[PDB]
């Protein structure tokens, strides 16, 4: 079969996905699949079929890619394709909902309140500032359907919210602010029905920035993650609890963080997740006994 | 094409 | 040389009946509104052609997965033509009764209580923890597969020993299903037009509950529009289907489903994101309550996509 790899796209992850696409492609020719890279901002990906590929490797991130709209298209056009199915897609994009999906289920979300740019340039009720005000600070302010840190920014002072929203609400209509979590940070990878190895992450700086994620050296990563047995089995708990509630598939990245209270809480699932080298995916594969060829070949083979 | 609304 | 729109209808869900006859209606109605629409269905025709066979816009009057579940909705956002109601992710969750539920009730807003399980989990046999939870929502329940409409699937148990065969009906539907207690009702629908939400219908099925026979062959079914309620009650119901359309991020139009308990509170059963359109449709009579003729409806649809 023939292999179509989506990278690049029109989203602010853009360059990130571009270098996902470049290291998926290699490792899957490695591991003797007829793979080839199409980007949806040259090639007009409604021609897949008719281009003569039988199968999709999902390596976009961001709106587009990421958001269910491409899985309806390619259900449509046949094509088996890597990854979580519409639904979980869009919900796994949209952090506010994902918020009230796992809440709704009884799982940890860190406190919040969501805001909707119509509230914003009206201005807050006195009920919206009593709910932020009960959050503490600090706050971390982020848009509903980001990735790779974009939009972010913490705040720790009260006059200095109205200036983080108007940043966010460059990148989205809806924006969350949460309570600020202490940390330690975590990711877990899945796939198919096998929870890989946890990934401790410490990030020189503010947060897990862009910078932190992508640019810098001073990040360090911990695989395992160091947490004692009992710890370790939570995380893992949890995280499969969360992947099934939203209805994910094939494989992702969930990313949860320890707080004051010594309890983890969800911040997101990532269904179309980094893979250049920096990135933590291949990193548990690898730490499971997989390399990274071996790992693409496996997430190919999970599909419809 | 023959259409229901001709012209337009 | 103006518009050219797709009415889709038909298609291969469990209510492909109801959506030809959605569709007959719709494709009549805009066309004496002056639109220049024709009937184009699924099951016939490669939905994935509708840009290269000239259309410019596109109606949705299917039901049910294929047509309702975001997965049209997708390929339509990546050929850029406009379509009518909700986007791929309201689309998508309006049709999963189970994550509906979760996001209602992370919200704060009022569900029956319930239990899910999955095909998986019912072929494995039910533990005593699951039974413990379904012997707690007492007797009777209703049965239905996540993923449906037209009450297709569904069923009400009245002893514990058939159980079993009213899950069994549902997973012929779904690989996920739900066990709810059951409501005394009465019961409303109460349809959303862009910004305004119409008039709340009270809902009579002269059996059981409003099952396919009720909605679509009985004329023995009574609705009421308006629905009789107290002018605060009518206010109140409005306000909570409001709330659940905002929560799922719908847009467009729809039509909520929302019944009451014997403790005199609302709560809600589903969304529907691509509501019934024949000429006899709870939406058509909703509107209708509101001023609006047939054909006036489905002009204002068209007009509010994309
Ligand atoms: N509530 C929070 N408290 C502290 N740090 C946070 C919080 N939410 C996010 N962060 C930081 O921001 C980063 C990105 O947030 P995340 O929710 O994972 O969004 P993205 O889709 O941008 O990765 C996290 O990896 C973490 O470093
Ligand atoms: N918990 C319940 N108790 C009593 N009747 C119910 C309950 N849930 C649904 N019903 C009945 O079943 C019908 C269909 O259920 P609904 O959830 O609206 O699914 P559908 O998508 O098939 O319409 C309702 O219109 C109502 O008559
Ligand atoms: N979405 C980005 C791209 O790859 N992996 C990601 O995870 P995130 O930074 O969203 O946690
Ligand atoms: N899905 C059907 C067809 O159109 N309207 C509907 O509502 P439901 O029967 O799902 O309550
Ligand atoms: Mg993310
Ligand atoms: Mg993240
Ligand atoms: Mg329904
Ligand atoms: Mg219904």
């Amino acid at each position: 079969d023939k292999i179509a790899v989506l990278l690049g796209g029109t989203s602010a992850e853009r360059e990130v996905s571009l270098n996902s696409g470049a290291a998926v492609l290699a490792g899957l020719r490695e591991g003797g699949i007829d793979a080839y890279p199409v980007d949806p901002k040259e090639v007009d990906v409604t021609q897949l079929k008719s281009m003569g590929f039988q199968k999709v490797f999902i390596a976009l991130h961001g709106r587009g890619g990421e958001d269910g709209t491409l899985q309806g298209m390619l259900e449509l056009m046949g094509l088996p394709y890597t990854g979580s199915g519409v639904m979980a897609s869009a919900l796994s994009m949209d952090k506010l909902r994902s918020k009230l999906l796992w809440q709704g289920a009884g799982l940890p979300v860190a406190p919040w309140v969501a805001l909707t740019r119509a509230e914003f340039e009206k201005g807050l009720s006195d009920k919206q500032l009593a709910e932020i005000s009960a959050l503490g600070l600090p706050v971390i302010v982020k848009p509903s359907r980001e990735g790779s840190s974009v939009g972010m920014s913490k705040v720790v002072a009260e006059n200095a919210l109205q200036d983080a929203l108007r940043l966010a609400f460059q990148h989205d209509e809806e924006v969350l602010i949460e309570k600020w979590l202490s940390g330690p940070e975590f990711t877990v990878a899945i796939l198919g029905e096998e929870i890989l190895p946890s990934i401790r992450i410490q990030p020189s700086g503010t947060f897990y920035d862009y910078e932190a994620k992508y640019l810098s050296d001073e990040t360090q990563y911990f695989c395992p993650a160091g947490l004692e047995a009992s710890q370790e089995a939570n995380l893992q708990a949890l995280v499969l609890k969360a992947w099934t509630t939203l209805g994910c598939k094939g494989w992702g990245r969930i990313d949860v963080m320890l707080d004051s209270d010594g309890q983890f809480y969800l911040l997101e699932a990532n269904t179309s997740p980094g893979m250049t080298s920096h990135s933590l995916v291949p990193m548990a594969a690898r730490q499971a006994g997989m390399s990274f060829s071996q790992l693409v070949v496996r997430i190919l083979e999970l599909a419809d | 094409e023959n259409l229901y609304f001709q012209g337009a």
